[PDB]
């Protein structure tokens, strides 16, 4: 199913939808030490359309193939936008034209910014740029805002804004879109320049269900899981929960069961052929008990055993006994 | 010189053996499990504290006014 | 070469990378976006996160029918199921099942249905670096369209979370015992009051404070339609009652609208945040409604501010109400009343303009005269220093005395100019309202935006770095005038001169690195303290003995009172009890 | 080529050559006009000598605050000449 | 390019400094002018949103 | 979960073993 | 102002460092037998001392 | 305006309840009810007041099994990300530079022997506290002013093998020590057979007999310049400051015994920035009190609030062993009575090998190592154990 | 320094003996005073 | 790149007004009068017409072969 | 008789139930109900089918038979019942 | 066969007998793989040690990748070598006791009193016990004559990391690891117990490596990236 869209020559044709792990270039490799697949798999998260396909000959004489895939990004909730003054922020919500508060002339905002962002940050240049952009759109004359020398000054800009037909202080009468009722106060309107940053929420999501683990540590990574870590462990300790710590640090990662000999304490194994437990040191004569531990602890025990350190695990009754 | 009059120094007292026995029985601890103070500390030397004893210290605290803590006297 | 002693040593080793902290399953990380509509103990999750992260939910005879629905809907439709586990232990993938209805009819008690996250599910939620205890809290799932986690605004302080694009982590606990412990202990509303001090960590942000203040002003009047629109957002149905003004026109006062939510036996007599300066009369008789008077659950006087509903404010009206009526009432009040505040601010109109920071020309001339007087005084000090007639402060050298004189004179000049600008400023501006109410403002910010920036100091001293005896090539050799060494007489409204802007940048350079070094130092110190103090426990006799048996304190805190349940630093605020009992007739 | 592609340099310094940043025009221009300090709280501080040579605002936030700067609008780096001619003219003076 | 971005309808700034035309930024713009209203319309714009 | 400790153990009665197994079969 | 190496646009960032072949004087560390230090960095053709 | 019968009833009820609340809370409650005026009080109001007070105190009590250690550690460490080195100078003394903030807290919890920028607050006795001049004199008496500060110039002549010292008139008066005292001190040094000539006023010259090499001459000069004229060791400068009807001395150095020996200073009220010398002199309880007060001060200057109970617990756990012990790997964290937790705190192998050699066994009674293997901890939900009989359900 | 360790040993042994109620308070007080007098004389 | 069909703020067609406005402004007429008599009075449309780059003229040279 | 505050603490926590014990009871009851234990309260007329909610309602009612034995550090053991008949 | 909890871990030095008994094979072949790529028996990548490829039976146990704990091997060193991690401990053993008999260089009555005190408070006061142990070690290093033998003792100096130099006549001589092992083996168990160590769990001669354990394949898996050639762990 993954080779459906691959052309006969082995490279995907332009202007085709590429979803998930579709292959773009089909390559077979002979072994270094019988063909093997080194074909390109499109990144699992990324979905897009093939834009361009390029075929060339390298200097040494090898065939070089490049495939460029385009993906359309429509702004959404969580996308990061920033002005020319240092006011970075995600999109809280997308509001329809009907819901946005319209003015007497019917002009609705493209972006609404909380006034409380202004006084602590002390960015007066943003309001100055809003007024300047309003004046530039109204009068049509160029606005120069070079530091220490601006043409025209603020007062002439306000006077011309009043002359063109709007309020001198760049505010204007605003009616609530949802209810139709005029606001008790005027609202400042401007044309501040905004830029869309490349920290989109589309590629910033990392979520993991049950999946693969490492061959050595038997812990989940690559989609990889979020590391819990010491500080979150201490937060969980601080709340006093015990089964939650056990779930978050033992059940969902490197959950293992190991059979331990009673006498020497070294880790044994269960033999599938014969139901009897087997101890590496004691052979068959000793009894072995199963204990559920993190596989990381077993790895630590075996790494200490690769040293001359000899950790002997001491078993105890699971019940409180008493 | 006498240092017990300093503002930082709380009130140190040496309590009798019966009171120490009652304290360790009520707390359910061995005497060495209490926080311990060296017998060479000047505050313990001023009251002539001996090793193996328990010192009752009253500190000025804003929550209860006077707080009673018990220290163990160790050797050096 | 890495060897078997380097494998478990250093960072990314066995001890820290695997044993102390390990990667976990059923975890998601996503950008956060604001959402005031959700409750404080709720988190909004995308549909994809709900579909991919699952919950076991072992089948029992009570939920069987409901569980059957989760199997009728496939892995792609929400709510639905992703896997089904027989009692035999054989996992089945719902995606490859030939017919889901026949399998749904087959299930009985003992089965497990790995299903999508539904509304009401509890999930752990935290933001790095996870400093204090409540930085990881249990939230109730609400599935919303979009692709970002939506956190309630009132939950921003506990996580120290602000919406710059910084992401947040969500863990889905699988075990039934884990879910129960998360619900009964780590629920958000149960942890409104921080354990650090006896004060609410959840409360009104900057916008909530402004909305509450403007709703609680003595001059506000609301018609019946406006009151209905305001109360629509809240989950309140009941008799509005007779409007506070019956003739000539029926008007509801904002305090009357607010008082419908206060408990019917609640007495408070604290001052408001606006009564922090000259306008305070320190009594309930001030014509300015700066003294909050609540009797029998009626907001009879005063306005709500940072000292009434604000976060991180111990001994506030919100803190007392929570402490006396439980965290469930606290959450109910937060949701409903704060949504009401935001709705009123929506329908009144709050904006930022240049007129409210612009001072009149007369104020500018007065500030210029004060600046000239200060410059003359500093020049006289410099002349006396050069002539040798300067009298040093005892215990200090001549240069130290001169520098102290100059710095004190310039600081007094800045304070005086700020006072002049505030006096000539409009009595009630949007920036002024933000500053006085505690809604994201300060007096120094007003002074710097209106009056003048003031002295810009790097590492606690005037700007000295530069050429020999010159901080900058624009000035004369060996110039100690205020304007030379990083003193800015221009506000941000007026605009900074080139050298003034350079000195401002030099002054502000330090924070950019101080925050970075502070983060690492604080993390290291906190790790040390946690590793040292982890073993302590409170026992049934009040002792604080450790797990190894060593006793640390005979009584915890000398009164066995947890800071979380104490009224600020006091186990019982006796004056608060006196208020609770006899406040209505006070 | 091995020095330019990898960026690891002969003299022991690292990160000499970096892939050109082309998110937009401004990123490319800034990355072209960038001076990285090889090396303290004193070095991060803005010096009065930087007037007209380095931008006081453009600097990264964090461990690199004050160590990575951008060449000013009217700042030129000296190309250098032979010392012998200047020595001769000074001796002749 | 391994990672490229394109804004479909970029606009040159209305409020332009002198050096904007020198560096050719107004010929390769990286944003768009947005009608901005400084007001607290709903509460989804709090905390730098 | 299964800790077995034998106290005051008594010998198995061969004559009464038939009675014991009959009682077990009855149960 | 950039090279094209292996198809990638690689640019050599400017590297700022203390002037070579010049002697800079500074005080020695406090509480030590050393009272004053002067360091000179001679940049030879191919090596630095 | 409380009636006498009302006061008697109040006293009766308070004496009835005195066994259910702390003595200080009882005193605070009794003081508060008497203070109430301007409003009529009745029997039911007093009963309700007392019941509410007792119930609030009972609700405020801590809960058994609380993981108070981790809560206290987080409550102390979290403001670290908010503590800044905003202020560099002590109180109104711009001249004195003191570290106070996150680095100060780190060096407090690390039990450093000598603090960065040590400081001392010396309170004058009742005789010298009122007057400014005597306070200035006693502060100037103790400053550790060496010869090198006083001398304007030093010159060395080889042919005469002489050292000429020239002094400033004002600078000599500023220190307040006469040149005759300086010459007497130099004679008291007596490192060799020396001749001293008066030479010019506020100057003199010294020759030697067995001077030997000029290297010895220059070493002798360095010894002469590094000679203390007056003042006890360790103090750089002392500044008289006003605290309200009383003048104290702020000191840039820390020497508790030396200042205690100075006449005119009361030994009872002396504040020292460092916590080790007070522990050596005033015992361990005074050290714990000073540790708590210093941490409280550091948290106060940043303007943020942290409860005193957490600070008290931290100071108690620092001084549990009879001496101020470092929180880190050499101290209370160093002795956890466990091996896995010790090896996990700092990533090292030496502790595991040491435990293997000594044959030490880990009891697993703590928290850190229980999480490592997977068994539940004994904090909070761990402490409670349940018993259930399902027969009668 | 061996005197201090031996005194600590003797004191903890006397305390454990008291915790087992082998003998009353007064005799234990005599033992404490006797050992302190005996092994502070050496120091 | 190419002028948007409709004003972003209000769904008013401004694409058809690009050619007349640009041609007349390039001819030597002040943009204010041209905009006023062209039929755009809201400044939301004026910023659409005034601040446009017309990148599409340069791109047609550098077009993907596809 | 360690201290007055200790006595106040001990007599306060005799008749009350800490949140850790409540959480443990709820988690144990939820685990029991998940495996197949029959609920004691009436199954019907409950708005929530969740096992956690049923266990919480059972604890609030007091039907479930659970006795908490708390071991004091001095060896004393206290039994607290949840039946509340 | 009942599920149990872990009460604790008993740490100790792994004796050569335990290494030989626990190991499933003796490694004698230098080569790791064959010419065709099949692993060679008796080499480092012995299939007996463990299995990492899924779906492969383990010869020792028969389990798949999951359920195979990994089985140790052992190599017999021709000459004993000093374990680096224990050098300090070995150092503390060398200078404390004489080479002639191995007894502590302390009078017998003092040894008896010290043993009694240590045994009395080895567990009650670990800090005081450690102080007593270091005092005994200090007074043993200070004495340069064995009371039991009378043989003259030579100062032993450790040059980092593992070089031991003995002052024989007027010249330094390097102490061979075999001679060090003999000296350690001559030390009695009671003297080792007095020095703070546990004679049963750890013995000084076990700190000198006669047999070296070969870790299982499970903890040093051979990772083969698809693009690259087979890669082996640094171990
Ligand atoms: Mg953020
Ligand atoms: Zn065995
Ligand atoms: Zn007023
Ligand atoms: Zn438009
Ligand atoms: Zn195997
Ligand atoms: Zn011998």
């Amino acid at each position: 199913d993954y080779y459906r869209l691959l052309e006969d020559n082995g490279v995907v044709s332009p202007e085709v939808e590429v979803k998930g792990g579709d292959v773009l270039i089909g390559k077979v490799s002979p072994p270094r030490f019988a063909k093997r697949d080194t074909s390109i798999v499109t990144r699992h998260g990324e979905n897009g359309i093939v834009d361009l396909v390029l075929i060339t000959e390298t200097l040494e004489g090898n065939k070089l193939v490049k495939v460029r895939v385009r993906d359309l990004r429509i702004p959404e909730i969580g996308d990061k936008f920033a002005t020319r003054h240092g006011q970075k922020g995600v999109v809280g919500i997308l509001i329809d034209q009907v819901d946005m508060p319209y003015t007497a002339k019917g002009i609705v905002p493209d972006i609404i910014l909380n006034p409380h962002a202004l006084p602590s940050r002390m960015t007066i240049g943003q309001i100055m740029e809003a007024i300047g952009g309003k004046y530039a759109a109204l009068s049509g004359k160029p606005v120069d805002a070079t530091p220490f020398l601006e043409t025209p000054k603020l007062q002439e800009m306000q006077k011309e804004i009043l002359k063109l037909g709007h309020l001198p202080d760049s505010t204007e009468v605003v009616y609530d879109g949802r209810t139709g009722q005029k606001l008790k106060s005027r609202i400042l309107f401007g044309i501040v320049y905004y830029q869309k940053l490349h920290h989109m929420v589309a590629d910033k999501m990392h979520a993991r269900a049950r999946g693969p683990v490492q061959i050595l540590t038997r812990q989940p990574t690559e989609e990889g899981g979020l590391r819990f870590g010491e500080m979150e462990r201490d937060c969980l300790i601080g709340f006093g929960t015990a089964m939650l710590i056990k779930d978050r640090l033992l059940d969902n990662s490197d959950k293992a069961v190991v059979y331990i000999c009673d006498q020497c304490g070294y880790v044994g194994w269960y033999d599938r052929s014969k139901n009897r437990y087997v101890c590496p040191v004691h052979g068959d004569k000793s009894v072995l008990h199963p204990v559920t531990v993190s596989y990381a602890f077993k790895l630590l025990i075996q790494e200490l055993m690769s040293m001359v350190i000899s950790p002997r695990l001491i078993l105890g009754e699971k019940v409180n006994l008493g | 010189i006498d240092i017990s009059n300093h503002e930082l120094v709380p009130k140190h007292e040496i309590l009798q053996l019966e009171e120490a026995y009652k304290l360790v029985k009520e707390l359910g601890i061995k005497p060495e499990q209490l926080p311990w103070i060296r017998a060479s500390d000047p505050v313990a030397k001023s009251i002539g504290a001996k090793p193996g004893d328990i010192i009752k210290i009253t500190r000025k605290s804003p929550f209860t006014g006077e707080s009673v803590t018990y220290r163990y006297v160790i050797t050096g | 070469l890495r060897t078997l002693a380097q494998r478990l040593k250093g960072k990314e080793g066995r001890f820290r990378g695997n044993l102390s902290g390990k990667r976990v399953d059923f975890s998601a990380r996503t950008v956060i976006s604001p959402d005031p509509n959700l409750s404080i103990d709720e988190v909004g999750i995308p549909y994809t996160i709900a579909r991919m992260l699952t919950v076991p939910e072992r089948v029992t005879n009570i939920n069987i029918e409901r569980i059957r629905q989760y199997i009728i809907n496939g892995p792609d439709k929400w709510p639905g199921a992703n896997y089904v586990i027989k009692p035999d232990g054989r996992r089945i993938d719902l995606r490859y099942v030939k017919d889901r209805k026949e399998l749904a009819s087959s299930i009985t008690a003992g089965y497990v249905v790995e299903r999508h996250l539904v509304d009401g599910d509890v999930v752990l939620f935290n933001r790095q670096p996870s400093l204090h205890r409540i930085s990881m809290m249990a939230h109730k799932v609400r599935v919303l369209p979009g692709r970002t986690f939506r956190l309630n605004l009132l939950d921003c302080p506990p996580y120290n979370a602000d919406f710059d694009g910084d992401e947040m982590n969500l863990h889905v606990p699988q075990s039934e015992e884990a879910i129960a412990e998360a619900r009964e202990l780590m629920l958000v509303h149960k942890n409104i009051i921080t354990p650090r001090y006896g004060g609410p960590i959840i409360g009104g942000g900057q916008d909530y404070i402004s909305g509450a203040y403007l709703l609680s002003v003595k001059t506000t009047l609301l018609t019946v339609e406006e009151v209905a629109t305001i109360l629509g957002v809240t989950d309140f149905v009941g008799e509005l009652g007779e409007p506070a003004i019956l003739a000539p026109k029926p008007y509801y006062t904002g305090k009357q609208v607010i008082s419908l939510f206060l408990p019917k036996d609640f007495n408070f007599h604290g001052p408001a945040n606006i009564s922090k300066g000259p306008r305070a009369c320190k009594d309930e008789i001030c014509p300015h409604d700066s003294f909050i008077v609540i009797k029998n659950g009626l907001l009879l006087e005063g306005v709500f501010d940072k000292k009434a509903i604000g976060n991180q404010q111990p001994e506030s009206m919100l803190h007392w109400s929570i402490r006396e009526y439980g965290t469930e009432y606290g959450k109910w009040l937060m949701d409903n009343v704060f949504k009401m505040f935001i709705r009123f601010l929506e329908m009144r109109g709050f904006t930022m303009t240049l007129e409210d920071i612009t001072i009149p020309d007369e104020a500018q001339n007065e500030i210029t005269t004060k600046i000239k007087e200060g410059y003359s005084q500093v020049d006289e000090y410099i002349r006396k220093f050069n002539e040798g007639q300067l009298e040093p402060i005892p215990g200090r050298t001549i240069e130290e005395s001169l520098e102290s004189y100059i710095l004190d004179t310039l600081d007094k000049l800045r304070k005086v100019a700020g006072e002049i600008a505030t006096k000539y400023l409009d009595p009630f501006n949007n920036v002024y309202i933000m500053a006085i109410t505690g809604a994201r403002g300060s007096e120094l910010n007003i002074t710097q935006m209106t009056a003048l920036l003031g002295q810009q100091s790097v590492r606690g001293e005037r700007i000295r770095r530069g050429y020999r005896e010159r901080t900058l090539s624009l000035f004369k050799y060996g110039d100690i005038a205020p304007e030379a060494r990083g003193f800015v007489k221009n506000s941000f409204m007026r605009g900074l001169s080139p050298y003034e802007m350079f000195f401002h940048a030099a002054g502000g350079r330090e924070g950019l690195v101080d925050t970075a070094v502070k983060t690492s130092q604080s993390g290291y110190m906190q790790r040390r303290l946690i590793n040292a103090l982890s073993d302590l426990r409170i026992e049934y006799d009040g002792t604080v003995r450790s797990l190894y048996g060593d006793i640390v304190q005979v009584v915890y805190g000398d009164d066995a009172v947890h800071p979380m349940y104490s009224a600020h630093s006091k186990s019982v605020n006796v004056n608060r009890v006196i208020e609770r009992v006899i406040g209505w007739k006070r | 080529r091995h020095a330019l592609a990898t960026g690891n340099w002969v003299g022991g310094r690292t990160g000499v050559s970096q892939l050109l940043d082309r998110t937009n025009w401004l990123s490319m221009l800034s990355h072209l006009r960038r001076v990285v300090s090889s090396l303290n709280f004193e070095a991060r501080d803005l010096h009065g000598t930087q007037w007209g040579r380095m931008c006081p605002f453009e600097t990264p936030e964090g461990p690199n605050s004050g160590l990575v700067k951008n060449l000013a609008l009217l700042a030129q780096v000296s190309v250098g000449i032979n010392e012998s001619v200047v020595e001769r003219v000074a001796y002749e003076l | 390019d391994t990672r490229a971005h394109l804004l479909h309808y970029p606009q040159m700034p209305l409020v332009q400094t002198r050096m904007l035309g020198v560096i050719g930024y107004n010929d390769r713009p990286a944003g768009a002018n947005a009608i901005l209203a400084i007001m607290s319309y709903t509460g989804y714009n709090m905390e730098d949103s | 979960s299964y800790s077995l400790k034998t106290i005051e153990e008594h010998f198995v009665p061969y004559s009464i073993a038939k009675k014991y197994i009959k009682e077990l079969i009855d149960t | 102002g950039y090279f094209i190496v292996n198809g990638s646009e690689k640019v050599i960032i400017a590297q700022e460092d203390l002037a070579t072949n010049r002697v800079l004087v500074d005080y020695g560390k406090s509480g030590s037998n050393i009272t004053h230090v002067a360091k000179v960095t001679s940049s030879a053709a191919g090596y630095r001392v | 305006m409380i009636d006498e019968k009302l006061k008697g009833y109040i006293d009766k009820r308070l004496n009835e309840i005195k066994d259910k609340i702390p003595d200080k809370l009882h005193e605070d409650l009794r003081a508060a009810i008497m203070d109430i005026n301007g409003v009529e009080l009745t029997e039911e109001d007093i009963d309700r007041i007392i019941d509410l007070t007792i119930r609030e105190y009972q609700q405020s009590l801590i809960e058994p099994g609380e993981a108070i250690g981790v809560v206290t550690a987080q409550s102390v460490g979290e403001p670290g990300t908010q503590m800044t080195l905003r202020t560099f100078h002590f109180a109104g003394i711009r001249e004195l530079n003191v570290t106070l903030g996150l680095p100060r807290l780190i060096e407090i919890v690390d039990a450093r022997k000598v603090p960065s920028t040590p400081m001392m607050t010396i309170y004058l006795t009742d005789e010298y506290k009122t007057d400014k001049d005597k306070a200035l004199d006693i502060a100037r008496r103790i400053e550790y002013t060496r010869v090198e500060n006083v001398v304007s110039s030093v010159s060395v002549d080889i042919s005469n093998m002489s050292i000429t010292l020239q002094f400033d008139q004002e600078m000599l008066k500023d220190k307040g020590v006469s040149i005759e005292e300086i010459k007497k001190i130099i004679t008291k040094l007596k490192l060799g057979e020396i001749r001293i000539e008066d030479n010019d006023e506020y100057s003199f010259t010294i020759y030697f007999e067995k001077i030997d090499s000029i290297m010895a001459l220059f070493k002798m000069r360095e010894k002469i310049l590094n000679t203390k004229i007056k003042g006890v060791k360790g103090i750089k400068r002392a500044i008289v400051q006003k605290k309200g009807d009383e003048y104290v001395i702020i000191t840039d150095g820390s020497n508790l015994e030396g200042i205690m020996n100075v006449t005119g200073v009361d030994i009872n009220k002396i504040q020292t920035n460092n916590i080790h010398e007070v522990e050596e002199v005033l015992g361990i309880e005074a050290a714990r009190e000073l540790i708590s007060r210093e941490i409280k001060k550091v948290l106060e200057e940043q303007g943020l609030d942290v409860d005193m109970r957490h600070i008290v617990l931290v100071s108690d756990i620092m001084t549990r062993t009879g001496d101020i012990r470092q929180i880190g790997r050499h101290g209370v964290t160093g002795e956890k009575s466990s091996v896995l937790a010790r090896a996990a705190f700092e990533v090292t192998v030496k502790h595991l090998l040491d435990a293997a050699a000594r044959g030490e066994r880990e009891e697993f009674k703590g928290v850190i190592e229980n999480i490592i293997i997977g068994q539940p901890i004994r904090l909070g939900t761990g402490i409670v154990e349940l018993t259930m009989k399902p027969n009668m359900r | 320094t061996i005197s201090d360790i031996e005194m600590l040993l003797k004191d903890t042994e006397i305390w454990d003996k008291l915790l087992r109620n082998e003998l009353s308070i007064e005799e234990a007080k005599k033992m404490f005073d006797d050992v302190a007098r005996s092994y502070s004389k050496a120091d | 790149m190419i002028i948007p069909i409709r004003c972003f703020t209000c769904g008013a067609v401004v694409a058809d007004k690009w050619e007349p406005f640009s041609n007349r402004v390039m001819g030597g007429e002040d943009p204010e009068k041209v905009l006023t008599e062209l039929g755009v009075n809201r400044y939301c449309c004026r910023r659409m017409l005034l601040s446009h780059v017309n990148i599409i003229r340069e791109i047609i040279h550098y077009t993907r072969p596809i | 008789t360690i201290d007055k505050i200790n006595e106040i603490f001990k007599e306060n926590w005799k008749n009350k139930l800490t949140k850790y014990e409540i959480a443990r009871i709820i988690s144990a009851r939820a685990l029991q109900l998940s495996m197949g234990a029959l609920p004691l309260i009436d199954t019907s007329n409950l708005k929530s089918d969740d096992v956690i909610s049923i266990a919480e309602e059972e604890l609030k009612r007091g039907v479930l038979p659970i006795t908490i034995r708390r071991i004091y550090p001095n060896g004393q053991v206290e039994l607290i019942s949840v039946r509340k008949i | 066969m009942s599920e149990k909890i872990i009460r604790g871990v008993k740490f100790g030095v792994l004796s050569p007998n335990e290494i030989r008994q626990m190991s499933v094979t003796a490694i004698i072949t230098s080569e790791v793989y064959d010419e065709d790529g099949t692993p060679i028996e008796g080499g480092v990548m012995d299939p007996k040690l463990g299995v990492i490829e899924p779906g492969q039976k383990c010869p020792v146990c028969g389990n798949t990748l999951a359920g195979c704990p990994g089985h140790f091997g052992h190599i017999e060193l021709i000459k004993p070598v000093i374990h680096i991690g224990y050098v300090k401990h070995i150092y503390d053993f060398l200078r404390s006791t004489c080479w002639r008999c191995g007894r502590i260089k302390i009078k017998e009555q003092d040894l008896e009193r010290y043993k009694r005190i240590y045994n009395a408070i080895k567990l009650r006061w670990p800090s005081a016990a450690r102080r007593l142990v270091e005092y005994i070690k200090k007074i043993s290093i200070k004495n340069l004559e064995c009371p039991h033998c009378g043989e003259k003792q030579f100062k032993i100096k450790l040059e980092k990391p593992y070089n031991f130099n003995e002052e024989r006549n007027g010249s330094i001589v390097k102490l061979s690891p075999s001679e060090i092992r003999d000296r350690l083996e001559r030390i009695p168990d009671s003297d080792v117990e007095l020095l703070g160590y546990d004679p049963k769990s750890s013995r000084p001669e076990w700190m000198i490596l006669t047999v070296l354990p070969v870790p299982p394949i499970t903890i040093r898996p051979s990772i083969t990236i698809e693009s690259g050639i087979r890669a082996e762990d640094d171990l």
